[PDB]
């Protein structure tokens, strides 16, 4: 007969509460654990993998062609190839990647994003591409030289067929990655004058996510 | 180079472990990548179910467990452009497409010939292809490399399972970048797959 | 560093079913399944193998809402055991089916079903034949509800089940689904295909 | 290594009796026995000597189901002690018969009867004379129910007893019964004899 | 007056729950334990004992004759004597043995089964018998030489009157044990030309049982 | 050889322990195993209740406790075929066969002559004979061996009990394989039983 | 606010139960024990 | 695919322009390449 008074908060079912429950089958052991490869421990492990962005999500595009940035020989220098924002939670190109899907299950995120471009053109066809990152709050650059001043990477197809651009930091106006025709898409005779670039994004060791939430894709 | 260890795990030993010619290299028929191609998939236990010693073992043994050394090569010229994603998908459940159809054995277990993708965008499973890079994957760029090596260990919730009624994983190759060429070039280029079943174990020798 | 773990990613109670008694059928069964509701189906299907203990809470109510102290019986039928057929059938009194007796006015009943699959992990993507590819390895049991009484009352009831996972491990992550669901099979619509990203004006406009 | 032990084999509460009050008889007795129901009789008769403590839970309800806060008395009459004869008889007030006072709205009453046989173990197969062969060594007592009130109400009741065994030891296992039961005596039917195995087509067909 | 809130799961009667109860007679000691031989501690101890299978459960058979496999001299070689499946939980010959009755109180089982055959014929009568075990998933062999290739034991009545065949492993399509007339049933003059074989089964040290259940024999 | 220790236990000492001629070998009348025979049983305290010194002690002492050395021998020729199961059944309660008859003393306690089995399949107790091998048993095969030795200790929940009104165990011999022979052979072969009561104790010397 | 669920067997008056009760007069000492000859401790002492 | 099971060499023109295949053993029906 120990004294005990029912403090308020009893007689209630708290959904979030981490409290134990009486087992249905006490003393019943489960199947012993075996070694299954590919064990996960956090969603960050799923966030740090490169995944294709749907940068060509514009209209009049079929299924597979929506993942491809079309580059052509008949495009002048100092011209814009493609542009997309950096924030993955908001709808757009990042609605297709995995980090832009996992971050929709949370409310807040903060870390450095990695963007990769991989070129699918003839080995005999080369060119140059300016990949410029516009920090948040700055409008989309209208000219190639304005985009050149900020963070950028000069990408040469002849030497590197896949370039990386680490974005310093983003949070929950967003930050724009633009693709600029630096010189041209030169092409030898008897070779298609139209190639494609695929954009793939991921996260880094700085990425953290706070406060879960239910998605709206369903 | 192009070496990839799926999940950083090696096919391994725990049955009868032949490992004389069951571990040899089986090379499937080459697939002709065309400009309107949509991709192909192979359910691996089903792939080797009639290839000599492995076929005999798999069909006449109840239980089976092994890893795999995979080599996907696309023989293209320097005037051809295109990209190919080579991913291994554990329990690749091919789904139906009824707006309730129940596929068919020609699709679910396509054999050593393989089957094509009807809707490569949804992976014929309702999942978008963009996120398919979560699996152990390899890019094949006709401008950079031709060989794509993936070493996949045994991925199963049970140490052994039948090699005739269950598919351990599926191997998919998809032309994310359509094949493009000029006039007079080879209109269809081949893709070659070689299979090396490392650390094979078999049990339950049925007739 | 805590809100991103799998344990935290999955530990939150949520409605997994709706059950209606009538007591003119008298009883109502509900087979335990995770893929009853789209929100939680889209979360567990992100992985291949999962291993967890489920906690079930039953928030039962009357049609209006008021709760007379009626007595209830929640019976858990593990897989293999036959399910009750009637209100007074002999499967209700089986001692091997765990049962919970609570009143309407009492707090909700809460029980803990452990990981009890024949295999070492669950899996909702089974590639093979036992779309098809349905695995009996994950049935998790059944839940049956009735009012215990020597005479059949006229009470009308509506039960809500809330399930919470803990000690949960996962293996082999896979893409989250984008196509709408069509209840066990990953069937999608061939014609109606929803692009994973919303269409914009042109590729050169950032917004 | 835990679900096969005798303690685990027998530890599960289950219906061992049904009791009906009327309160016009007013009361209702129920002699403690394990062989009231076939499912549990078939389990304890698998052994010769058993030694356990029984836990009894009484899930009492009204005819409709609703529970007005009526007060109840569950009286345990050990063997030798006379059983109550009426609602107001003097055996209800005997202090040596343990009693439990609970309300209808209260949770079910639960009590623990220890191993209290005159011998060192129970036995439901007694070979000799004290079929016959009934041993008074295992009576385990009695349970009596009534509503306590200075005036006899008109409530109609139906009680359900759930018994659970623990600290249970067994000796000398014996075959499980196959013939249908005919309540204390292992009488069977000489003519109607049920073969323990179902008949098949021929001895040379495996199925 | 210690603070304490009633977490959900109270005010309920959980049948499976392993929780204590208030004794009816506190402080009352029970009869002191004596040494009774034959103490059991698990159902596995009851499973590892040989027990007769009812392999002759076909129709038009009386009580005792249902346990006997009839072998005769007027049966050719390479012929089938009797066949029965191995799985004990499913109805059939194992519905009569003890391991096939205890395993009906559970849901799942996994281990090696032992099958024994004992010959009841004249000491002057000998013969040979092929006991073949067909692994699960393989149909019943139609010929003696097909059954010979797999697991088998050659059984000679003259030398051994009781043979054992350990089945490697079974689980919850099943596995078939077949009895083959290898040579013949030779018989001296003035001696019955018809004998019997009794089949008895058990379990091994590998047998485990999971998840209890209520039987349907009642 | 053919030595069997029932439950791995030896008859033992804790009364008056004569052990001079009470431990001698008593040999019961031989039973004529025929082709239509159904089997016999012996309740052991009843068996020796009138055999000289043991009979005098048992009838005129209230309490009794002892083990037993048992030897069942079947004298058959090499031209006879058949099998015989010799099992000792603690508390062998012979049951009735009314579709409620109450056997009779001639059946329950048959004496030194023994009684036959009416339904050997159900063991006259409703339990199938196939599972009777759970008891300490011995096969007698006319082709292999003739002697069947079982040493049964004292099996009782109490250290002592009367030898006149209670049967400690029953000894059953059953022709599971019917006796078969050719023309001119002995149509009925004998079965001989010898009893050696090791470690006998007696108390309460009634007139 | 420690977690605690009301296991069945509560809200009942068990006559046999050996459970404590709240004293009517807490902290009130009784009359100190004196030596009274003929103390008993069991009914066996009365039986012999 | 029937020829693939036995002894074989996979020959890729892009990498190796000349391949070798050692035949295990022959004697005096013959062996086919």
């Amino acid at each position: 007969g120990i004294p005990a008074e029912l403090r308020p908060g009893t007689n209630q079912f708290l959904t979030t509460d981490d409290d134990t429950a009486a087992p249905i089958l006490p003393g019943f052991t489960p199947t012993p654990t075996i070694h299954i490869p590919g064990e996960v421990h956090s969603l960050l492990e799923l966030c740090r993998v490169e995944t294709i962005l749907e940068v060509n999500n514009t209209t009049e595009a079929t299924g597979l062609t929506r993942l491809l940035i079309p580059v052509s020989s008949q495009n002048k220098a100092d011209e814009l190839c493609a542009a997309f924002m950096v924030d993955p939670g908001r709808i757009g190109p990042w609605q297709s990647t995995l980090v832009g899907q996992i971050c929709r299950y949370y409310t807040q995120w903060s870390g450095s994003l990695k963007v990769t471009f991989m070129f699918t053109g003839s080995f005999m066809a080369t060119g140059k591409m300016l990949v410029a990152y516009s920090p948040p709050g700055s409008a989309q650059p209208a000219n190639r030289e304005t985009a050149m001043l900020g963070t950028h990477v000069i990408w040469d197809f002849g030497l590197q067929s896949s370039v990386s651009l680490v974005i310093p930091w983003i949070s929950n106006t967003a930050g724009v990655v633009t693709l600029w025709y630096q010189t041209n898409y030169v092409v030898p005779p008897e070779t298609p004058g139209e190639a494609y670039i695929i954009a793939m994004g991921a996260a880094q060791d700085n990425f953290t996510l706070k406060i879960c939430k239910d998605t709206d894709e369903v | 180079a192009n070496i990839v260890l799926a999940y950083g795990e090696w096919p391994e030993y725990c049955p009868t472990r032949p490992d004389v010619s069951v571990n040899r290299f089986y090379t499937l028929d080459s697939k002709m990548w065309q400009e309107n191609s949509t991709g192909w998939y192979w359910k691996f236990p089903d792939v080797l179910n009639k290839t000599g010693v492995f076929g005999q073992n798999a069909q006449f043994h109840y239980l089976y467990r092994s890893g795999f050394c995979l080599h996907v090569q696309c023989n293209a010229s320097k005037f051809h452009q295109g990209a190919l994603l080579v991913a291994v998908i554990p329990e690749f459940v091919i789904a139906g497409r009824g707006s309730a159809p129940h596929p068919g054995f020609t699709t679910t277990f396509p054999g050593t010939t393989g089957a094509t993708f009807h809707d490569p965008y949804v992976l014929d499973s309702g999942v978008p292809l963009s996120q398919a890079l979560i699996y152990p994957h390899q890019w094949i760029n006709l401008r950079t490399n031709n060989c794509a090596t993936v070493i996949v260990p045994y991925i199963n919730a049970v140490p052994f399972d039948s090699a005739i009624n269950h598919s351990n994983f599926g191997l998919i190759v998809i032309p994310v970048s359509p094949l493009k060429y000029s006039s007079g070039a080879t209109t269809a280029i081949p893709i070659t797959i070689t299979i090396a079943p490392l650390n094979s174990e078999f049990g339950g020798l049925r007739q | 560093v805590l809100e991103t773990t799998i344990n935290h990613f999955f530990s939150r109670s949520g409605l997994v079913g709706v059950v209606n008694l009538t007591d003119g059928t008298g009883y109502a069964t509900w087979d335990i399944d995770i893929m009853g509701f789209v929100q939680l189906r889209r979360k567990c299907e992100m992985f291949t193998y999962m291993r967890f203990n489920a906690e079930f809470t039953f928030v039962t109510t009357t049609k209006n809402g008021e709760a007379r102290p009626y007595m209830l019986q929640y019976m858990y039928v593990p897989p293999g055991a036959p399910k009750p057929t009637g209100r007074d059938a002999f499967q209700w009194q089986t001692a091997t089916n765990p049962s919970v007796f609570v009143k309407l006015t009492d707090p909700p009943a809460q029980v803990s079903v452990p990981f009890m699959s024949p295999a070492s992990a669950y899996q909702w993507f089974y590639d093979g034949y036992p779309t098809y590819g349905l695995c009996p390895n994950n049935m998790m049991g059944t839940f049956a509800v009735r009012v215990v009484s020597r005479e059949a009352s006229q009470l009308k009831l509506q039960t809500r089940v809330y399930m919470k996972l803990k000690h949960v491990r996962a293996w082999v992550p896979r893409p989250i689904r984008s196509q709408p669901y069509l209840k066990n099979f990953p069937n999608y619509d061939s014609s109606k295909i929803t692009n994973s990203a919303r269409d914009r004006s042109s590729i050169k406009q950032a917004n």
